[PDB]
């Protein structure tokens, strides 16, 4: 339903549904590195650690469950080669804090995208808007996105799906919670 | 509309590196690896202007044209002006996977496989065009991955790319009078192709190898 | 032999000329290029992508709070919500956007901008806002009825969640760029009160976007001053000993 | 009849500026903005001959070709003649809306956006063609208006036009012996178009910014 | 009646008539800067201070009222970009002494045109001659005359209409007076 | 390579020659010219005015 | 005479360029080549031998 083909390119059907995250009024955001998220689940993960090689696209579906009395806006953006950065040190991020698996991570500074760039300009990447008063779902189709024709799934994350609440969730009660469900369906997985 | 093309936007010569070195009768072990020569790994993420301009894209593919400008001067004034004797300099492009010189008289200077250019100070600046040297189809400005297969690898360092290393030495055997020579390297990307534009950098850079931000 | 003579300016390094140079490795064959989606051929396509504006221009606003202005039930009618000066090079709401960031790399800019405002309140929230455009040769309006005299749009966000405002063609080069910034304003006023159901939140937020139309033009590329100035970075000298 | 065309009438090279500057070991703050470099805003209303010739028209549109002639000499004679060491000079064209250098070692000298030319004293004079740099369709020789929007603006100064600023420095780090170098700048308008001819000036000029007359 | 198209170019009908000036035997001349003259009168002035922009030509009609016993010659010349100058100082003319409005100004040194040029060569500009023994009216049509396609009427005067008596007015009595009427009709005013 | 030799008068500045020079800003596009009335193409037209 | 100017990088030795040079003995005729079996034209044929 109104999918977004990234960069105007259209490259199975398992739709690995990750554990839903809780959107609170103080949430900063969540991110998943696409090859790493599915590296430990399903036939995708089994084939990934069976072979030294991998080549495929992705299909992303993000859905929220909220009532008509809820308000908020989400930016569902897929960042290619989202090389993260540290906040107050010159040392590079480590393997533990980069490869978060299917659990994913949270944005420390969503304003600067944990990269030092601007969130306001993040719309240049393939993205969709989830405004709770108009829609509650977003679908993005991701192409190959690699300089090399071949890649190592266990060492390089080609895509990073980021969900950032631009407008915080709100309702009459001071505490609000709205589940967010992320489903990833690799296509032509190798 | 032609001025704002990517090729015109990025193809501007810039002082990628500038490093002087003395050469006075360096028979002793004074200033190891700086006796009469200097080396510079060819990396584009050295000056913040070029960093911010190039980091507007995810993948780049270009040929680097290098012009070397050398000047010689002395502040000692131990004798008359007597002019400046004409020195011949050797600039050798050592690509990745090859051995770089460690001393001014190392046998790597006469390898016969590494491309080398010999030019004089009085001559116009030497120009060479380094082609697209990458095993992949494009350079990775940003790399969301780890170099080595072991977990001790560095984040963001692509073992691909790595254009190469540039070494410059004074060919002349050390003359009785020492001299200070300054070599300026200007790189101008050519035939540039860019993919996947990215938000501009907003915070000051913290390191040449990390995307770390202050704040 | 061909008789030749040397013209003035021979043997000079221009740093801007385009002359073919000697290939360092003539026999080397570069890796063939494959199709990578998302190719950029002109930088005008970058500024045609909408990016969020820092509409909340209040000084105390920092970080994420700068991207949204809050409308509350207690906000009075005929009250100014925000004003957006129309000078991308000027430090304001348009500064930290794609259009402003790219335009600061050039000297002369000309074209028309397009603004989109998105209401991010509850489904049943209702109200009316007035979006007025002030031409460069005028004063920024301060009251609702003064704003209503000029070109304006009465936006009912209870029916339409998004409204698009097209700024007419403007040449920033002619309009007072260090001629020694009143280049035009876009202001919003609260026409009615904000009405929300008892179960919804009392406060709603507005999100604004800006993009450049296809008629935009940039000329005389320069050095961007927003890089943060040249400081030496760590691991620089140790990288290329 | 060809000799009396406007192009032939106005397209004659003229010494628009000539300014020598010393460079001797200027580590101290002696002669600020004159330590080892000089700057010159590119204005055609500097010499009275060219002023009177150009002020025969109201609007002009031309490209300025700049040739720089540099000579080096010394009167101290603190040592033997010893010749004159070959110095490399950098001439950077800073257009309007860009930052001009304030010192010889300022980072603006390596901007990478301002066009720059490196030439040696022994080389032939350096030549560069500055294009028509104006936001309007033609330069305004006379401007019956005020620059700024406030009433404090200057009369006759068009905030348009303003071709740019030209800065010349000695690239070589200060050698032990100081030297006096004189740079001569010759400008020759090319592809000239003229509109609205005006009566010739009859009274001596009183200022470079006013049409004031004595009498 | 025998109009003069400036520079052979032909680019409403209000014909704002300024207050008549008195031509005496000792008059040096009068000048009006065309955008400034109409900046404070009529729909032209209202539109000029309503907008930041202006683009139009001009139509000038100058008429004298004299008998057959009067003598004198007038030079009605329209000077484009008439940048004035001071007489015995190096400081530029000020806003007060440049922008005279619809009142206009008088020539301090008509011989040098208050510019330092020559009045004798002022005929190179679009001009008409009013010789009282042959004619008493002059009409000039003025084109756009601006380097830029657009202009600011409140800061830049594109034209300067100058009326200079080359031959002084004379009659049997030592004191003579002849009214001069100036009418300006902007065309396609913006 | 083309065998060449230098003629007398090479490397001299004439101040009257018309030789093409290197554009300082090759990528810059100058402002397009519009029609301005009163163009002067030859100075003989100036002296033909009384 | 042809007006020329010297580009940057003139008079430099690259050790990799392929420029025609002056024959040391223009009049000397080298010995004509005969057919020698086992000619190698590409080094890929060498590594294709087990």
């Amino acid at each position: 339903a109104n999918y977004c083909c990234a960069y105007g390119e259209w490259p199975t059907d398992r739709f690995y549904t990750l554990k839903s995250v809780k959107w609170e009024t103080e949430s900063t955001g969540w991110w998943w590195k696409l090859p790493d998220a599915l590296n430990n689940i399903g036939m995708f993960g089994q084939n990934v650690q069976h072979h030294y090689l991998y080549r495929s696209g992705f299909l992303i579906h993000v859905q929220c469950n909220a009532t008509k009395f809820h308000q908020g806006a989400l930016l569902v953006v897929a960042i290619p080669e989202h090389q993260r950065g540290a906040h107050n040190t010159t040392t590079s991020p480590g393997f533990d804090d980069i490869m978060k698996g299917e659990e994913g991570g949270t944005f420390n500074h969503p304003y600067v995208l944990d990269d030092g760039t601007s969130l306001a300009c993040a719309t240049i990447f393939p993205h969709q808007w989830i405004n709770l008063r108009t829609n509650n779902s977003a679908t993005i189709v991701l192409p190959w996105m690699n300089a090399a024709p071949m890649d190592f799934p266990l060492r390089h994350n080609q895509w990073t799906l980021a969900i950032i609440p631009v407008v915080p969730l709100g309702t009459r009660t001071v505490s609000s919670m709205v589940p967010i469900t992320v489903s990833i369906a690799p296509m032509c997985c190798e | 509309v032609s001025e704002t093309l990517v090729e015109n936007f990025l193809s501007r010569a810039a002082l990628v590196s500038k490093r002087s070195f003395e050469y006075k009768n360096h028979t002793s072990s004074e200033a190891r690896t700086d006796k009469n020569f200097y080396k510079w790994t060819i990396n584009t993420k050295s000056f913040v202007q070029l960093r911010r301009k190039l980091e507007l894209f995810t993948y780049l593919r270009f040929d680097a044209e290098i012009t070397i400008l050398t000047t010689v001067a002395v502040g000692s004034n131990n004798s008359t002006y007597m002019g400046l004797p004409d020195l011949t300099l050797q600039a050798m492009f050592v690509p990745t996977g090859a051995l770089t010189p460690e001393k001014q008289d190392s046998f790597h200077w006469q390898s016969g496989s590494n491309a080398s250019v010999f030019f004089k100070v009085s001559d116009p600046p030497a120009r060479m065009t380094i082609p697209f040297m990458c095993i992949n189809s494009a350079y990775s400005v940003f790399y969301d991955g780890f170099a080595g297969f072991e977990k001790n690898g560095l984040y963001g360092i692509n073992p691909a790319d790595t254009i190469g290393n540039l070494c410059v030495r004074i060919v002349n055997e050390h003359q009785p009078i020492g001299f200070t020579v300054t070599v300026r390297v200007y790189m101008k990307p050519k035939h540039i192709k860019a993919w996947a534009p990215r938000p501009p950098r907003t915070l000051p850079y913290m390191s040449i190898a990390n995307a770390n931000y202050k704040g | 032999g061909v008789p030749t003579y040397l013209l003035p300016g021979s043997g000079q390094f221009l740093t801007t000329d385009d002359h073919s140079s000697a290939p360092v490795l003539p026999c080397f064959n570069p890796t063939p290029e494959m199709h990578i989606p998302g190719q950029v051929r002109n930088m005008l396509e970058v500024i045609q992508v909408e990016s969020m504006m820092e509409i909340n221009n209040t000084e105390n606003a920092v970080g994420m709070q700068r991207l949204k202005v809050d409308i509350s039930v207690l906000t009075d009618v005929d009250q100014l919500l925000f004003n957006i000066p129309l000078d991308i090079q000027l430090d304001g709401p348009l500064r930290n956007t794609l259009v402003g960031n790219i335009s600061r790399y050039y000297t002369h800019w000309s074209g028309s901008l397009e603004m989109t405002f998105m209401f991010c309140g509850s489904f049943m929230a209702t109200g009316k806002l007035i979006l007025c455009y002030t031409p460069p040769g005028g004063s920024c309006p301060t009251t609702r009825e003064t704003a209503m005299l000029g070109t304006h749009i009465v936006w009912d966000f209870g029916l339409q969640s998004s409204v698009t405002l097209v700024i007419p063609w403007i040449s920033g080069s002619h309009y007072r760029m260090f001629n020694n910034a009143n280049v035009g304003y876009v202001t919003c006023f609260m026409q009615t009160n904000l009405i929300v159901p008892s179960e919804s939140s009392n406060t709603c937020s507005l999100i604004g976007f800006v993009a450049a139309k296809d008629d935009f033009s940039l000329r005389l590329m320069r050095d961007s001053p927003d890089i943060g100035q040249l400081e030496h970075l760590h691991e620089a000298e140790a990288a290329y000993q």
